[PDB]
DNA sequence: GATCGATCGATAAAGTTTTTTTT
DNA sequence: ATCGATCGATC
């Protein structure tokens, strides 16, 4: 109940599911609680839609 | 490029008063785009240079875009592009032409060829039937080496330059450059355009018969794709261009033509011989010209100035072109919304003259004439390979009659194939197929207007006035109002016909398709709860005085004691269902039945 | 005389609405 | 444009 995406990981490497999920909610609330730390961190779902193949 | 530049240099420095009026206009369209996009919680690069400002003081500049126009565009897109980002830069594509005005005796009709200006200039007019695929094409790709972490650049040319004559490079990945990189491609920031071939007809009129409409093609880019519906009065103008290699191939190329004319152009303009721009000033005669309570009797008789009287019948005319509203039914089946009137009578009456000059103010209605082909409304799987394995559903006559009309004759003077044809397209809004590939639900809003003959004739009078040409009667319960024409002698009428044929070998039309062009963009009022009284009341008795008269009625009939005085009210241009309506729509129909 | 390399030549495509007599 | 076959040159 920590890295809620490594936790589906663990749920896969048992193989009973082989889908993972990687959204961006868990990217925006990642860069939600990214705004406070005053360095320069890129933006994600630009790059994701500017060229999505390389992701 | 040092003497082929000064030229081009010199221009460089001469048009910029050219476009001390269009210096506004190149940045100005393209603030909002930064700042549509920049704040969205989408114009192409359109730079329309009149020829009257360049030709107004230059000579040798101006003379060699209509002499060799092959060395002089990418000169003007070279100084247009270095003017937007000087304008412009701030804020973190070439801006092609579109090259509008004037030409001086080039309106080529492609019945004829040119002989002296081969790739020059031209301007060309008629009508578009092929209106082929779209599909994406590169111009350039950004290659990228993994290791090391460096891009490369790339530019594949085609025949979509236009002007010069490049050695071609029938490359689709070239991977592996000269390192030891297994190469990757940012596709994303790669670059890509589309084509769409379209064939263009001759105008039919000014064409003299001697020979069938021939027809050329020209390729277009992406700022005026999907513009053309197939049927549009279209005005084109591009380079002449040949290309391919042809009779001097590697052997045994005899008595082959190796040149395909071809025309890259801009600037597809639509006319009108959808565009009808009005000030304040004619917009506001025509509020004064609803004031009267007149102006559906004026508007009735100044239609066809060569034709006495029907007046029932040159107000239903007028009535039906405008049409009425469909209130699409939320999670039901819409109802019939269109209107859809038949003729019948005795020969040489002028049944057939009045159904031919409302093609001339049909505002893109395009009909046919009713021949007994397959086709009327379906495609049968005519593909023809769509340039060598593709299969498309080409549209014969339904992708025009949308939110338009269509006329056809001889109704009882066909076969058994379009009896089944106009069957399911009159109850049923669109068509569905699977002629030899996939169902599909394409929707068309049309409404038909019909003509056809009695058989033994002059019988009307003495036999059953219904069972009278004994086409199928599903298709006279799906229509409505079945006038009579009669024919009889008076003394008087004749008299008064033998100078109106006279007179005629020698409050007016464009002022009447712009009103009707206009009524069918506003509002529709459907609602009165007391002229909906009055109707019931007006039909209840012809329902029980329907068996005791000529002709039965059915419970659809209702339906047009609505439809009509709906349509009446939007020649008011009235926010309110009034009373008067609930009158003329009751002796139209005393006229259609008695 | 045999083996290897280079150059030149040959190899890949697709169909199904109008019109005739006839039953 | 790619693959296969034939011819020529070198070892
Ligand atoms: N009732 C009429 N009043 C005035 N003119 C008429 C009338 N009937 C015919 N005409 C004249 O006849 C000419 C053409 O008539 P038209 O060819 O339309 O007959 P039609 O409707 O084709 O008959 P049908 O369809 O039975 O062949 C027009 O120029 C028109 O002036």
């Amino acid at each position: 109940k920590g890295p809620k995406y490594m936790a589906m990981l663990q749920k896969v490497a048992n193989r009973e599911l082989n889908s993972v999920i990687i959204d961006l909610d868990d990217i925006l609330q990642y860069q939600n609680e990214k705004f406070l730390q005053g360095t320069q961190a890129d933006d994600l779902v630009s790059a994701i839609q500017q060229n999505a193949n390389h992701f | 490029p040092d003497a082929v530049f000064g030229d081009r240099v010199r221009r460089f420095q001469e048009f910029l008063d050219t476009f001390t009026s269009y210096r506004d206009s190149v940045r100005s369209i393209q603030v909002y785009n930064s700042n549509n996009a920049a704040n969205y919680n989408i114009l192409p690069h359109r730079i329309i240079i009149s020829l009257d400002d360049l030709r107004e003081f230059d000579r040798s500049f101006w003379s060699g875009i209509l002499v060799e126009p092959a060395y002089f565009i990418p000169p003007a897109e070279k100084a247009l592009t270095d003017l937007a980002d000087s304008m412009d830069d701030v804020p973190h594509h070439p801006w092609k032409l579109s090259f509008k005005g004037s030409f001086g005796a080039h309106a080529l009709s492609p019945r004829t060829l040119t002989a002296q200006h081969l790739n020059k200039l031209v301007s060309v007019e008629g009508i578009v039937t092929k209106t082929s695929l779209v599909r994406p094409k590169l111009i350039r790709s950004v290659h990228y080496a993994a290791k090391t972490g460096r891009f490369h650049y790339r530019d594949y040319t085609d025949a979509t330059t236009t002007l010069t004559t490049r050695i071609p490079t029938p490359a689709i990945y070239p991977t592996e450059d000269t390192e030891g990189n297994k190469l990757t491609t940012e596709y994303g920031y790669s670059t890509f355009i589309d084509h769409q071939r379209i064939t263009v007809q001759e105008m039919p009129e000014m064409a003299p018969a001697g020979q069938l409409p021939r027809s050329i093609d020209v390729i277009l880019d992406d700022d005026l794709v999907d513009k053309t519906k197939p049927g549009d009065r279209v005005n084109v103008v591009g380079v002449f261009k040949s290309l391919g290699a042809g009779g001097m191939n590697q052997s045994n190329s005899n008595t082959l033509i190796g040149f395909k004319t071809l025309i890259l152009g801009n600037t597809v303009y639509p006319l009108h011989a959808a565009r009808q721009m009005l000030t304040d000033f004619d917009i506001r005669n025509i509020n004064k010209l609803s004031k009267k309570k007149d102006i559906f009797d004026i508007l009735s008789q100044s239609l066809a100035p060569s034709i006495y009287g029907h007046d029932h019948i040159k107000k239903a005319i007028l009535l039906m072109l405008m049409g009425g509203v469909e209130k699409n039914l939320e999670n039901g089946s819409h109802l019939r919304g269109d209107i859809n009137i038949l003729m019948v009578g005795d020969p040489s009456t002028a049944k057939s003259q009045l159904l031919r000059f409302v093609l001339n103010t049909a505002s893109l209605a395009i009909a046919t004439t009713g021949r007994g082909s397959s086709g009327v409304g379906l495609t049968a799987a005519v593909t023809t390979d769509r340039e060598t394995g593709e299969r498309r559903l080409e549209a014969g006559a339904m992708v025009l009659a949308d939110r338009g009309v269509v006329c056809i004759d001889e109704f009882d003077k066909m076969t058994d194939v379009d009896r089944v044809a106009i069957h399911e397209v009159m109850e049923q809004q669109t068509v569905t197929i699977a002629k030899a590939g996939i169902h599909t639900t394409l929707n068309a809003r049309c409404s038909v207007i019909a003509a056809a003959n009695p058989v033994f004739g002059q019988y009307d009078v003495n036999r059953d006035p219904h069972q009278n040409i004994a086409l199928p009667d599903s298709l006279l319960s799906r229509f409505d109002l079945l006038f009579v024409v009669t024919d009889d002698i008076n003394e008087i009428r004749d008299r008064s016909i033998s100078e109106h044929v006279l007179r005629t070998h020698r409050v007016t039309i464009p002022f009447l398709r712009k009103y009707v062009q206009y009524a069918k963009e506003r509002v529709i009022p459907q609602l009165t709860q007391e002229a909906i009284n009055v109707i019931v009341k007006n039909y209840t008795d012809l329902r029980n005085d329907d068996n005791t008269k000529k002709s039965p009625i059915t419970a659809r009939t209702l339906e047009t004691l609505i439809r009509l005085a709906t349509a009446h009210a939007k020649v008011r241009l009235s926010k309110t269902v009034n009373k008067v309506d609930a009158k003329v729509a009751a002796n139209l129909l005393r006229f259609a039945l008695l």
